[PDB]
Formats: structure tokens, C-alpha cells, sequence
């Protein structure tokens, strides 16, 4: 298994940034994915959770406006497009593969596959 | 969201123990307590799942367990490669999905 | 008030306040029970094509399929305050299948994650 | 566990505890036309329910209050002293005036449920 | 199409229910076959309104799962199961299942009739 | 449209006192209503809003336990009770048309043709 | 609540720029802004709403923009007659009906 | 009519106690149970009430999450099961019935008849 | 919750009224206001529910009434017997069923 976050890079405060994940090496389509942020000198942060087939997104309060995440199981990416950053939100953002399942598979509120990471700068 | 020590020790070969205390609604209302480990400068690897229910292509070592409202992982038989950070995700219902606590630093002596 | 189509005329705003009286007379030898077997049979596919959009138990029944204007372009005043359920019926002719499948696609689509949201502990 | 009407005899507030047992119970050519009344009975039934918005319910509330004129009783002796026989009976020919205005609330409901959800 | 996913995995099949639903409603005989096939789904759709589940294609319950009726996990229910195999294996007990649904709506009632009575 | 407040003026704190609003140069029953305050130096803020039915009522919070906003089509009345009147209430109250419709007419969002203000001052 | 500034200036035959800046939530969800002008001891009369719409009666000197969480109101050409306090006003969900800013003094 | 209160005395911070209270002389099953406690210097407070049948129960915030009240109208048994006891929860639990009726009966907005209490010491 | 006065007294023969003040979310709109006598030492007796309406076993001299946000128990003769706190208790809906106030202290002269 292999994710990559093909992401951006430096933007001011205030402006927008998109992350994209490409995922390889599993079945896209069949797992729920998540945005995790690890701030420096802070630790692992939950931003995002997407359904397995897209329709259901969840966030922490702190971002449940300005950000959507999107899932497009036709080219197995996972994307987060991030308005109105602010200062806060300066961190290393990682896909993650896991966290929500479906009624009709098995319990997986974990995280089982961690892509690279990718360096979000305001 | 929870409390974890900022960092535990141990020699080469001893058994450690990290923990993590959250609350009666997380910790204690659902047994999804999960254990990462995260070296620097790589993204984090699962260790654990669930509260006991270790995950393929991890030694025997690193089992986790529960009590009341805190979370355990006990690393037995510590190599000089685990020397990482370590972290809990535990379930907190519908409206706040996931929380973590601060980094455990593992010193290996 | 106005009796079973007295409404037939009026504007589909007026129109859409009538809507019990006309169900109520939806449901009320070997010919006369043909004639009730048919009567029956075309309220229950009613009925059945109501519930595999998720209207089961309304007369007035709002969902997630928008509006397309190739569908019809008029704003909502021409079309509930100037024109009656018949010319809209016509206007719409060659469109209700598939305005139908997408309302059953979207109930689907309502249903599994419906399900996927009630799976959360 | 007492039947089909088993409960007929009982107080309404017991009765009520069985209406699955009478629900599931209700369902050449004269054995048509019994069948396809039967049919349109029950059906008559759930397309009332519809229209009042007490679809796939057996036990529903609303919103119309209940007027001393139809029966100046409390609760007590309705539901704890009597069987549905005797009210049906006592409330008699004034079912349709209930209907009535069962039929206009949920219209009422309806169109305010449409209008609250029309709200962006 | 029709029953087209009757060979398939459950998790598949789950998500053609309207393909399989509409199929159910469309000289004497003629006519006897009519009444039968609307007494049939009028039954079907009366158990359904018992349940709680009126209206519903996937209709969750609060009836839990008792491990003698069938010991299989999800993944192996779902994925490696079609609905005629897993018909066939709990059909012995699909009664005693029914009855414990209607139990449920019930209580569900009920409860719901106290809610609203604060 | 000629819409004219004949509501009281002047109230103690702690009593209550009633509102009105007469229409005549437009269909009443067509247009949703609202209440709209303007403490003195303080700008405007809405208070109030009824459907065009009549059946749905929404306030603000600071007013949600106190005031009931009411309409009748019939003789083209709004009407505003308000209880428990408190000296930040102490304001000119406006009537105005708009500010929701049903979901057979166009949004609006906004209103329109205000009335000219009742003043009301809680001693 | 919503945030305007208490006065603008400018002289007769220009162009004055008044604006609003509210939050994500209220402007930045919803397109429904309006934007009223209450002369001294009146009623404030609608002169925008939605977006850049004018109601019958209003002249099309009064004209606007949108972008983000602020919304602006434009004058074409100034006049005696425009003296007046404006306001702005935006929806904010089904749990905030309105919200409204303070009045800008136009001083002509 | 009489009630009594069979359950614990003296318990630590975080232990249980699982206090009960039996019925007697009236219809267990026709009447609504509460649980209200009285600290032994302040007023009297309601804590937790239950159903006729069982099926509802309703917490103050204070306890909601560690107190569970539960009913066995077959032993004319009332159940409090206090998992999470906390310093501020030292009182005299008093055993009462009314505080709600099951739609087919008048309301019941009061508490009927009081028990004698159980000490709670914590 | 509920605003009460900590005491009150009177002399064998007089009336005396005890208020219960709350606000306009739970007295007022429910009307669901009851009263009870506790001895110190004792488990409490109900003396009036639904605002005005007393249950049996209680003689008249215990009523009561409410005005706007504000109940009241009137409480004649006032014997010795009657040497108790007094509280008041209110639904306030779903949601915290019931609010009460402090213990009014009658003495008796
Ligand atoms: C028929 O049209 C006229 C147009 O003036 C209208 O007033 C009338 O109400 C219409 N008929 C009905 C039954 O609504
Ligand atoms: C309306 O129908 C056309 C037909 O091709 C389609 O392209 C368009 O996307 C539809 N509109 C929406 C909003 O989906
Ligand atoms: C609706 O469209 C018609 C025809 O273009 C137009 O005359 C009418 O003013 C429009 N109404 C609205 C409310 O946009
Ligand atoms: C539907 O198709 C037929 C086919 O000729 C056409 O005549 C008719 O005008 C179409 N309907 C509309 C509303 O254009
Ligand atoms: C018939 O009446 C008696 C009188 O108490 C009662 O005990 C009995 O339960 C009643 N029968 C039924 C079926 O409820
Ligand atoms: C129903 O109640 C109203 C008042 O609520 C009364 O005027 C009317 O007469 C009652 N109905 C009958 C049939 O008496
Ligand atoms: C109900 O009314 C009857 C009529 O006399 C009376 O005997 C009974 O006590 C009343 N019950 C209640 C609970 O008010
Ligand atoms: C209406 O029902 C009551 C119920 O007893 C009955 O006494 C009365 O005669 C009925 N009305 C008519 C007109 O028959
Ligand atoms: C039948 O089984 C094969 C096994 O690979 C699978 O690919 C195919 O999709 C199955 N048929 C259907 C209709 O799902
Ligand atoms: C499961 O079924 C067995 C018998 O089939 C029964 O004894 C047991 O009580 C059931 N489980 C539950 C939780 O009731
Ligand atoms: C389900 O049970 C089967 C037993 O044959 C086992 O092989 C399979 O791994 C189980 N699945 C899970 C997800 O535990
Ligand atoms: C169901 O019962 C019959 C006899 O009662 C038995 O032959 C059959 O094997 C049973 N089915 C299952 C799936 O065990």
C-alpha cells in the first residue's frame, strides 16, 4: 500500500490550498479515508473524515467551515481543499487510509495506512 | 482530550508501560483505543487496534490493554529501534470522532 | 371545498391545497371485479413508486434532486401562479422517466448512508 | 398471546397493548369479490392513515385536541374502565367530525414542514 | 435486472432493491393471479408496517443479532455469501426472528407515545 | 403600502404591552411579516418573523421566552404581544413585509415596505 | 454582530464605497445581503437586496459586489438627497434569522 | 404504601455502591420511580427518573454519564447503579414515585410517595 | 435553581405565605408547581401538586396559587406539627425535569 500527497506548499494567511492524496497497491473504493495534522511540537491532530463512497464528510468543530474534502473513486484520489487558512493551521497534513468502515463491513475505527505527509505553510 | 506522560524509559530487553487517561464518554464508552508509533521524520505506523487486537506485521510485542477509563500498551522485550514517539486515538462518538493525546517519547537506555 | 377536480382548473399553488380530497377517491360480475383489480393495481404501483423515493406516507413530498432547466426554464411565479397541473403535465411530457430515475437513484444513494450514519457507535 | 379479539373484552388500555394481533389478521367469483373487498377494505384504511400522516404506525399521535363535546371523560375512566366496544359505541357519529380535522391538520403540517424546509 | 444480482455477493446485491422491488405487482385465472400477487405484496408490506419499517427499503432494527442463529462474521456474510445461500441457512429461524421484530416496534411505540406526552 | 404601526407607548418594566400592524396596499396573505428594532443610537436588529400562513413563528434568542408574534389574514392584522418587557427593550419597532416565503414563490431573504415605527419605552 | 464602518465621505459627483464584513457563516454561505438607507426620523426603505438587485423605485446609482465575507454598496453619483444612514443586512441560517450592521453616516 | 432503601453506605471516591429500593403496598408496574438526593447542609435535588415500564430514563447533566436507574417490575425492585461516585455526591438518596405517567394515565408531575433514604457517604 | 426565602414565622392562629420564584421557561409555561413538608431527620411528605390542587390526607389549611412566575403556599393554623422545611419543586420540560428551590425554615412562635 502506497499514498502519496502530491500537496502544495507555502500560502499567506487568509488564502486557500488544496491536497491532493494518489493511492495505490489496495482497493480505493472499499475504505473510508481520513486528514490527519500534526503540528510541529504539538502531536497528531484528526481534521477529516470521508465515507468509503464519498457522500458523508466529517470535520472538528475548529474546521467543520472552510475546509471540504472530496473522494473521487474513479481516479483513487482523496483531496482536501482548504479556504480562509489561518496561522493555526500551519502543519504536516497526512492521508490516512481507515476510520469509519460501513454497516455491512467490520469495525475499523483506526488508521492502518499512512501516506508521506505533506507540508501545509501560513 | 487526554493525558499522556511527555515520556517513559526503560533498558534494552526491560518491559515498558505507556497509558493514556481520557474520560468516561471516549476511553470509556467505546473499546476503540488504538496505539501509533511515529518515528521522526516518518509518518506514524499502526501498532494496535481496537483495545487488544494487535494487526498483522507487528511482533509480539507491543500488546495493549484497558481499564476503566485508561488505555495501556506494554512493550515487552525493547529493542533499540523502537526509540519513538507514541501516540492514542480513541473513538469519541458521533460528534468529535477521533481525539489524541500528546507525543510519548521512548528513551531505550 | 371545491369537490374531487374542481382544482383541475386553477393554478397549481391553489391547486396543491386539494390534494386529499383527490386521493380519497382513488380507491371508491367477472368485469366489475377486473375493474376493481385495476383500480387497485394502479394505486399500489403509486403507492410502491412513492415509497422507492422515500415519500411513503406524504401527499407533499420534498427530496434531493434539483431542477434542471432543460426540464423547464420558467421561474417558480409562471409556474405556480400562472399555470394549472394540466399544462404542466404537458409541459413536462418526455421528462417524468427521467426525472423518476433519478429520484429513485437518489433515495438509494439517501438510503445507504442513512444506514452508513446510523453504523456509527 | 391472547388471539384475535382475544383482548376485545379487555379495557382500552390494555386492548391497545395487542393491536398487531388484529393488524396482521386482517388479510369462484364470490370468492373473488370477498377477497378484493378485503383488499379494499385494508386499503381504504392505510390510505386514511396516509392522508392523516399516521403511515406505518399502529399507535399515532397528533395534533388535534381533543373537544369536551365529544366525550366529557378523563383519562382514568376511558382507558382504565372501559373496552374499545363501549367507546366506539359512546363516540359514535362523531368519528367524522375527528376525521375532518385530522385530514385538515396534517395538510396544515405539511405545508409548514415543506415551508420550514425551504429555509436555506 | 431483474434477480440479476441473485448470484452475487449480498454486499452487491443489497444496492439493487429497487431492481428487484416494482416486479412484485406487474379469463378467470387471469384474475385470481392479479389478486393473488396484490395479497401477496399487501402481506409483505403489512409485515414491513408491523416492524416499524414501512416505506423502507433498509430498515435498521433494534432487534440484536443472537450468534445461534448464525456464528459467521460480517466479511464472510457479505462478501463471500449470495442472499439465496444465506436464506436457506437461517430459514429455521426466520419466524422466531419476525417475532422478536414486531416485539420491538412494540415497545418502540410506546416509548415514543411517552416521549411526546412531556 | 401604507402600513401603520397602532401600537401603545409607554410601559413599565415588568408589564406587558401589544403591537399592531395594518396593511392595505397589498395582498397580506401573500407576503411573510416580520418585527424589526432599532434601539436608539444602536442601529436596527429583527426581532421577529411570521409565515404568510401564519403558521411558523421564529425570534431571536433574547426575545424566544417573551414575545409571541401572531397574524390574521382576515382584517389584514399583524399582531406582537410582548411579556416581560426589560429597559434594553426601550426601542421603535417596525413593521415589514418579506424576509421568508414559501416553497412555491421566489426567495426573498430581505425586507420590504416598512411600516413607519411604534415607539415603545419601558420606564 | 456584523461589522461597518460608523461614517463615509466624499463630494457631490463622485463614486462612495460603503461595506460590511461579516463572518463565514452568514455572507460567505448564503448569496441573501440587502442593504437599506434610513433617513433621520424614517423608515429605512430597501434599496439592495440578494445580490446587486435593485427593487422597483430605486434609481441605478445604487448598485454593489460580493466577495468572501464582505459585501459592498456602491453609489454612482452622490447627492444632497442621499444623506442618510445606511445599513447592511445579511441571513445567517434558520437559528439566526438576521443580522444587521451598525449605520454608516453618508455625509454629504 | 412503603418504600425502603436497601442499598450501601460508606464508599470511596470512584467506587460503586448500586443502591436499590423495594416496593410495597401499591402497584409496582402503574406508577413512574425517581431518584432525588438531598445533601446533608443544602435542599433537596432530583437526580434520575424512570418510566413505569423501564424502557426511558432521564439523568440530571451532573450524573448523567456515570448514574444508570433501572427497574424490575417483576420483583417490585428499583436499581440506581452509580459507577463514577464523586466527593460532591455525598447525600441521603431518597426513593420516590410519580414524576412522569405513560400518556394513558393524568399527569403526574410531582413525586406521590417518599421512601425513607439511604446515606451515601463519599 | 428555584429563588425561595431561606425562612419564615408566624404565631399559632396566623397564616403565613411562602413564594417560590423561578422564571418564565418553567412556572410559568408548565404550571406544574408542586410543594412538600420535610422534617429534619424525616423523609418528605407531599402537601400540594399542580399549582393549587392538594391530595389527600392533607387538611385545608395547606393551598396554594401561582402568579406570572411566582408560586405561593398559604399555610394556616400553624401548629406545632407544621415546624418544617417547606419546599417547592418545578418541571422545567425535557431536558432537567425538575428544578427546586432552598428550604424555607417555618418557625413557630
Ligand atoms: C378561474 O379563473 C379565474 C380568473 O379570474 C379565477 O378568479 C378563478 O378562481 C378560477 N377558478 C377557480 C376554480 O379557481
Ligand atoms: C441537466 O441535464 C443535462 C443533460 O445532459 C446534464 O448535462 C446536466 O448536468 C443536468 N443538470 C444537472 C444540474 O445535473
Ligand atoms: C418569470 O419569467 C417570466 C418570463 O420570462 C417573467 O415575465 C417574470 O417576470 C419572471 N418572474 C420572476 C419572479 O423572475
Ligand atoms: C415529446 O416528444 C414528442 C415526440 O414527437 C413531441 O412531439 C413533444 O412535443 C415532446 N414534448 C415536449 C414537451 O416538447
Ligand atoms: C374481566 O374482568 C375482571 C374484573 O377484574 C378482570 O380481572 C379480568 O382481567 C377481565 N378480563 C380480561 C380478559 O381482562
Ligand atoms: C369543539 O370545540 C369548540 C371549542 O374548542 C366548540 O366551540 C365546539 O362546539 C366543539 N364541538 C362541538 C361538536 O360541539
Ligand atoms: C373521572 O370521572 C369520573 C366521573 O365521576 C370520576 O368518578 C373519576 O374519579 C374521575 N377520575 C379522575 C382521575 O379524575
Ligand atoms: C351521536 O352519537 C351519540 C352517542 O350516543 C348519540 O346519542 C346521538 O343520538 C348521535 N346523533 C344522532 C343524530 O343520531
Ligand atoms: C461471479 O463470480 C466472479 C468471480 O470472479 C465475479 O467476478 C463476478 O462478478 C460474479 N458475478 C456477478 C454477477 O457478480
Ligand atoms: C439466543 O438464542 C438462544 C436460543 O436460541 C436463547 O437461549 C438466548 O437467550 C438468545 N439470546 C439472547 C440474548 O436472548
Ligand atoms: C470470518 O470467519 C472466517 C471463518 O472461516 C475466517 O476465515 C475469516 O477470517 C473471518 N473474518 C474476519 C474479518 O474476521
Ligand atoms: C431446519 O430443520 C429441518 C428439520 O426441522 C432440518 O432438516 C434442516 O437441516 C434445518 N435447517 C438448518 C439450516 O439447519
Amino acid at each position: 500500500v502506497q499514498l502519496v500527497e502530491t500537496g502544495g506548499g507555502l500560502v499567506q494567511p487568509g488564502g486557500s490550498l488544496k491536497l491532493s492524496c494518489r493511492a495505490s497497491g489496495y482497493t480505493f473504493s472499499s475504505f473510508a479515508m481520513s486528514w490527519v495534522r500534526q503540528a510541529p511540537g504539538k502531536g497528531l491532530e484528526w481534521v477529516s473524515l470521508i465515507n468509503d463512497r464519498g457522500g458523508l464528510t466529517f470535520y472538528v468543530d475548529s474546521v467543520k467551515g472552510r475546509f471540504t474534502i472530496s473522494r473521487d473513486n474513479s481516479k483513487n484520489t482523496l483531496s482536501l481543499q482548504m479556504h480562509s487558512l489561518r496561522d493555526g493551521d500551519t502543519a504536516v497534513y497526512y492521508c490516512a487510509t481507515g476510520g469509519m468502515s460501513s454497516a455491512l463491513q467490520s469495525s475499523k475505527y483506526y488508521f492502518d495506512f499512512w501516506g508521506q505527509g505533506a507540508l501545509v505553510t501560513v | 482530550a487526554l493525558t499522556q506522560p511527555p515520556s517513559v524509559s526503560g533498558s534494552p530487553g526491560q518491559s515498558v508501560t505507556i497509558s493514556c487517561t481520557g474520560t468516561s464518554s471516549d476511553i470509556g464508552s467505546y473499546n476503540y483505543v488504538s496505539w501509533y508509533q511515529q518515528h521522526p521524520g516518518k509518518a506514524p505506523k499502526l501498532m494496535i487496534y481496537d483495545v487488544t487486537q494487535r494487526p498483522s506485521g507487528v511482533s509480539d510485542r507491543f500488546s495493549g490493554s484497558k481499564s476503566g477509563n485508561t488505555a495501556s500498551l506494554t512493550i515487552s522485550g525493547l529493542q533499540a529501534d523502537d526509540e519513538a514517539d507514541y501516540y492514542c486515538s480513541a473513538y469519541a462518538g458521533r460528534q468529535t470522532f477521533y481525539i489524541f493525546g500528546g507525543g510519548t517519547r521512548l528513551t531505550v537506555l | 371545498s371545491l369537490g374531487f377536480l374542481g382544482a383541475a382548473g386553477s393554478t397549481m399553488g391553489a391547486a396543491s391545497m386539494t390534494l386529499t380530497v383527490q386521493a380519497r377517491n382513488l380507491l371508491s360480475g367477472i368485469k366489475q371485479l377486473q375493474a376493481r383489480v385495476l383500480a387497485v393495481e394502479h394505486y399500489l404501483r403509486d403507492q410502491q413508486l412513492l415509497g422507492i423515493w422515500g415519500c411513503s406516507g406524504k401527499l407533499i413530498c420534498c427530496t434531493n434532486v434539483p431542477w434542471n432547466s432543460s426540464w423547464s426554464n420558467r421561474n417558480l411565479s409562471e409556474i405556480w401562479d400562472n399555470m394549472t397541473w394540466l399544462q404542466w403535465d404537458k409541459e413536462i411530457s418526455n421528462y417524468t422517466q427521467i426525472i423518476y430515475g433519478l429520484l429513485e437513484e437518489s433515495q438509494n444513494q439517501q438510503e445507504k448512508n442513512e444506514q452508513d450514519l446510523l453504523a456509527l457507535d
